[PDB]
């Protein structure tokens, strides 16, 4: 239930006297959840008129 | 800068003599004029955009 070299194992981003300290570094790509989006369906088919700059 | 200079001087005088007399001498004077710019004109006008949209 036990395997050799089990008392000597080098662990890289693990600090400590016995290296029980996590130094790992976080991973990011980019995603971000900020709020459900929304399509509108009024907006799709009416009737509209325009009177910009009249 | 923001002033100007001018000069400004005087004339002679005549007078008369007989033998035996020391001629006088008359002494010309100095002035100056200096003109000095300080005030600005202007005239402003400002409008809104709600207000040019339409």
């Amino acid at each position: 239930s036990d395997t050799p070299y089990k008392a000597d194992l080098s662990r890289v981003h693990w600090a400590g006297s016995n290296s029980d300290v996590d130094i790992h570094l976080e991973i990011f790509e980019g995603d971000v959840d900020s709020g459900f989006m929304y399509n509108s369906f009024f907006r799709g088919n009416s009737s509209y008129v325009s009177v910009q700059d009249q | 800068s923001n002033q100007a200079r001018i000069d400004r001087m005087n004339t002679v005088t005549i007078k008369g003599r007989t033998p035996g007399q020391k001629l006088d001498r008359e002494s010309v004077k100095n002035d100056k004029l200096v003109i000095t710019v300080d005030t600005v004109t202007y005239a402003s006008t400002v409008m809104d955009w709600q207000d040019d949209w339409t």
